[PDB]
């Protein structure tokens, strides 16, 4: 069970990396805004690991409990993580990116509870360019 | 995901699936003014029960 | 029903009829944890 | 139309599914209601006291849709007077909400911290909520047992 | 709360930017200060390039 | 009462017109008071008791900055007015010489340094 | 203790019972005899010797037994109504009957016998189905009518819109009429057929420019009325020559002013307090309300009667030839509906049969 | 002409949302009808109001 | 009872000393207005805010004369 949940752990940790790196003036404005934008969210994930240890002061918490809580931050960091790598292999280090969100958010036009999280991103990190 | 397609199909002539969904697949090629009759063939093991036969013609 | 989504959420060919159909299972997949939980709960 | 519209007002108001001679009981209950009561400032400002107390309580651009609205209906100041008298009766997220690291020209400001305490509590709230329905399932399946 | 880390993350990227603009502008004086802040209001992520743009308008004067 | 109908009786008063006439500056106002309701200063009293002496003995009106001690006096000694601040405050700002810095001086401590 | 009802506001009559949306027996009013006893529709298909002399008038009983002969009428012979069992509700002309009034409370008292009752003030009954306090009561069936209901009832109206001519009484006319248009509608045979004619194809009258102009100028004419019930020419024309009786005294047979212009001025001949705030929410009944749609055009001149119109809006429902007794169920059926209650012993020791002095 | 009713029960049902009224769309659209003819407003609240207690009270 | 009295004696002097107040400082609000104003400040409210306000709405007074 404890592996089962790890996958969150090592996908936020390759977007903590993306944020910090992908800041940087070598980058162009548009990779920038696209490693602004993404902090909202380890905010978000921070907050909630937050309160379940408060819980688990109070005793109230358990390792199943665990395994539901986590569940929307198994997905939204996962389409996060899939659109750092994509980044990184693909080095759209310039206005090229955006055609890898445009065509991330069309393909999650499915999904959306993931949609907007692929929305929000390619209406901020288009803004510079 | 399939009213996705319908729905803008039936107000403006784009389709951008990748792996084959939608009923209304064009052929490649025949850009000239041969597109009018061949270029839009209508995909019969993709038709969604839902819909009749006749409707997937109408919206084609 | 979990080796199924698995193998239908990993490679990308599957299409968005198939990702809209796995998003629903894992959503009314979802409360079943919970039960499981409310469940775990005792002693 | 007139009586019919009191008719099939009480349709409504029954629940779905004795269903049959209550439909006039309910009837005579509006009739007593109506002429019991009818023997015995304007829209623009009633909605102003309700635009108000929402505009203290927290949930500030609802107070402004609420008004902006409503200014529209320049070209049914009775019809109004249903809703803010109803007022009170009814049954008991976005990303770019409150978002600095956003948009384009963002002014300076410095640190808020109650923008952030108000988003710490919204997942108290996401927390406390699944913890209140978890009681609501197993008192009901373990009350059965009990019994 | 997160043993403090949920509230350090807003100042966290401030202080960075402000250790980073004095180590980039060290030695420097005059015009040749206030061209070297006009070099990072050059940036995509508009949270810092609100600081940037308050500094440079104050140093302008 | 409550504060939306006294705040419309303000209105009303000031202008010289009748209730419903007079409501879009009430939605000004409406829009004004709403969300600036909390304290936005810390608010204590030995401070906005100075800043009207200093106003007075400015004046040359000396005699009144000792006449509004002892006004004050008597406004505390009935034990009646719970927020005397609010209404000192108010009078202050609305007050009128019958005839700059303001920086330097003495304020109201800014209350933002604490958290509920 | 499931109320009955009468709602003989005119010539008509309406058995409403246990507060239901209609009433059951809708028969006008006529009595049996030269068969010894009937009803009215019953009795009156032997027309050579069994018919009535209108025991109801136009607007209020003929004589004083035939408020007993209407009580072993219908309200005993039909829909087996038996007041000794369950209360019943009568109607009333406009300023109420006296003499028909003393004696139907006489055969409540002792003839029918019932231990309780209510009485009078049907063009007021009529605002439960009007769904405002004030109103105008322009509410009833057959040969006369007089809209003066309410101010919150109280019995002071302000709009006093009586006429020599009523919903059913106009109707009458105009199927006599017919003959005035120059159809061959003289009989007394064709007055069946002319009463269905001259309700339905002459619907909607106008003003009196347009009508004059539709019946011989434009090619309106008339409907294609060469039924073999009598028909001979239809009273579509005279849908366009109504406007003779709704706008002039006596040129389609009336002796008021014309219908829309004379409610006009008794309106005009008013209070402020009601009228105008009657006339913000009022609502009709009857013959008046159920109108083949010329009800427009006294809406136009409601419109024209004042300058500052103060919005003013009549209400009209389909189901009004009906309403003017459903509106009485309502109102005799509330909670707390005893302010013109009559009973036993109770209220029966200062006299159920009096006219005016006990029951008031 | 008629488009412009059925966007003004958007507007009015809207505003009936925020106002936290407890009302549904058949409701709204009848209640407007009755306004029309002139009916007193508060006195449909007093109905309405008491209607809901009678619909839960018949369990 | 008698509390009713002795209270609303409190009141009566405590809004006339206050009408002192205002007026040293030489302002312009009549008896009734600064009523209002002090039925306002006794509830909790921000007293910057209606002070800007009433500035405002005499400004709006006089400029239309």
């Amino acid at each position: 069970l404890v592996h089962r949940i790890l996958p969150v752990a090592a996908s936020y940790s390759a977007v903590t990396r993306f944020i910090e790196e992908k800041s940087s003036f070598e980058y162009g404005q548009v990779n920038h805004a696209l490693a602004a934008a993404m902090r909202t969210l380890v905010k978000e994930h921070l907050i909630l690991v937050s309160q379940l240890e408060q819980l688990h002061r109070q005793g109230l918490l358990s390792l199943q409990k665990l395994w539901f809580y986590i569940q929307p931050a198994m997905r939204t960091m996962d389409i996060l993580a899939s659109l750092a790598t994509s980044v990184d292999k693909g080095e759209c280090l310039g206005g090229s990116t955006l055609s890898l969100l445009h065509d991330r958010s069309f393909s999650y036009t499915g999904d959306s509870q993931a949609q907007e999280l692929c929305l929000y991103l390619t209406k901020a990190a288009s803004a510079p360019y | 995901p399939v009213l996705s397609f319908l729905y803008r199909w039936i107000y403006d002539g784009e389709l951008e699936d990748t792996y084959h969904e939608f009923f209304v697949a064009s052929d490649p090629t025949v850009k000239t003014d041969r597109l009018w009759h061949d270029k839009y063939t209508l995909r019969k093991s993709m038709i969604p029960s839902f819909m009749t036969m006749d409707q997937s013609r109408k919206v084609l | 029903i979990r080796r199924y989504t698995d193998q239908r959420s990993l490679d990308r060919s599957f299409g968005l009829v198939g990702q809209s159909f796995c998003a629903a299972l894992h959503q009314e997949l979802r409360e079943y944890y919970r039960l499981l939980s409310v469940l775990h709960s005792q002693l | 139309s007139i009586t019919q519209l009191f008719d099939d007002l009480c349709e409504a108001l029954l629940p779905a599914a004795n269903r049959k001679r209550a439909k006039r009981s309910l009837k005579k209950v509006a009739y007593n209601a109506l002429f019991t009561n009818l023997f015995q400032l304007p829209a623009r400002n009633k909605i102003l006291m309700l635009s108000f107390d929402l505009r203290v309580g927290g949930l500030g651009p609802k107070a402004d849709r609420l008004e902006e609205l409503v200014e529209e209906l320049e070209a049914v100041g009775s019809v109004l007077d249903l809703l803010v008298q109803l007022a009170g009766s009814g049954p008991p997220r976005d990303y770019f909400l409150n978002n600095k690291h956003v948009g384009r020209n963002v002014p300076y400001s410095g640190y808020d911290c109650d923008d952030l305490s108000v988003f710490e509590m919204d997942v108290q709230s996401l927390i406390s909520r699944e913890e209140c329905l978890c009681h609501s399932m197993i008192q009901e399946t373990l009350q059965v047992m009990e019994a | 709360l997160r043993r403090l880390l949920v509230w350090t993350y807003d100042p966290k990227i401030r202080l960075k930017t402000l250790a980073a603009l004095v180590d980039h502008c060290q030695g420097r004086k005059g015009g040749e200060l206030a061209s070297a802040v006009h070099a990072y209001t050059k940036t995509g992520d508009p949270y810092m390039r609100s600081l940037v743009q308050h500094i440079l308008s104050l140093v302008s004067h | 009462k409550s504060p939306n109908v006294l705040l419309q009786n303000l209105c009303c008063r000031i202008l010289g017109r009748s209730e419903a006439d007079v409501a879009q500056q009430f939605q000004y106002a409406v829009r004004v008071i709403g969300s600036n309701f909390a304290p936005t200063v810390e608010r204590d009293e030995f401070l906005v008791a100075e800043k009207i002496k200093k106003e007075l003995i400015r004046q040359r009106r000396e005699a009144d900055a000792a006449l509004f001690s002892e006004l004050h006096r008597k406004l505390h000694s009935q034990g009646v007015l719970k927020n005397k601040w609010s209404i000192l405050y108010l009078l202050l700002s609305l007050s009128e010489d019958p005839r700059s810095y303001a920086t330097l001086f003495a304020q109201a401590l800014p209350r933002d340094a604490h958290s509920t | 203790v499931a109320a009955l009802v009468v709602d003989n506001g005119s010539g008509m009559c309406k058995a409403g019972f246990a507060g239901d949306d209609a009433p059951r027996a809708v028969f006008p009013s006529i009595v049996g005899r030269p068969k010894d006893s009937y009803v009215g529709d019953e009795a009156q298909s032997k027309r050579g010797i069994l018919t009535l002399k209108y025991p109801i008038e136009h607007g209020i009983v003929t004589n004083w037994d035939d408020m007993e002969k209407i009580w072993h009428h219908t309200f005993y012979n039909e829909l087996r109504v038996a007041p000794e069992e369950h209360p019943v509700l009568l109607t009333e002309a406009p300023l109420n009957p006296k003499a028909n009034r003393e004696k139907m409370t006489q055969i409540m008292f002792e003839t029918f016998n019932t231990p309780a009752m209510y009485v009078a003030i049907q063009a007021v009954l009529s605002l439960y189905a009007s769904g405002r306090t004030t109103g105008i009561v322009l509410d009833s069936g057959d040969g006369v009518s007089h809209t003066v209901p309410i101010y919150e009832g109280y019995a002071l109206p302000h709009a006093i819109l009586r006429l020599d001519l009523a919903g059913r009484d106009l109707t009458d006319y105009l199927m006599k009429i017919l003959t005035e248009r120059g159809y061959s509608f003289t009989t007394t045979e064709e007055r069946e057929i002319v009463r269905d004619i001259k309700e339905k194809l002459c619907y909607v009258a106008l003003d009196f420019e347009q009508e004059m102009a539709t019946a011989a100028s434009s090619s309106s004419l008339e409907k294609s009325y060469e039924l073999k019930d009598g028909q001979v020419i239809t009273i579509g024309n005279e849908r366009f020559r109504c406007p003779e009786a709704l706008f002039q005294p006596s040129f389609l047979g009336m002796e008021a002013c014309g219908i829309h212009e004379t409610t006009y001025n008794s309106i005009m001949k008013c209070d402020v307090d009601i009228r105008k705030d009657l006339y913000a929410n009022t609502v009709l009944s009857g013959g008046t309300t159920m109108y083949p749609g010329i009800a427009d055009r006294m809406q136009k001149e409601i419109t024209a009667l004042a300058p500052s119109t103060m919005k003013i809006k009549i209400i009209a429902p389909p189901e009004r030839k009906y309403s003017v007794w459903i509106g009485g169920s309502i109102l005799a059926s509330l909670s707390t509906f005893q302010q013109m209650w009559i009973s036993k012993q109770e209220y029966d020791e200062s006299g159920p049969s009096i006219v005016h002095r006990k029951c008031f | 002409n008629l488009n412009a009713v059925r966007e003004t029960m958007d507007v009015l049902l809207e505003i009936s949302r925020i106002l936290n009224t407890g009302l549904d769309m058949e409701t709204l659209s009848i209640c407007v009808r009755l306004c029309e003819q002139g009916i007193n407003p508060e006195a449909l609240s007093s109905v309405i109001k008491e209607l809901r207690k009678a619909t839960e009270a018949l369990k």
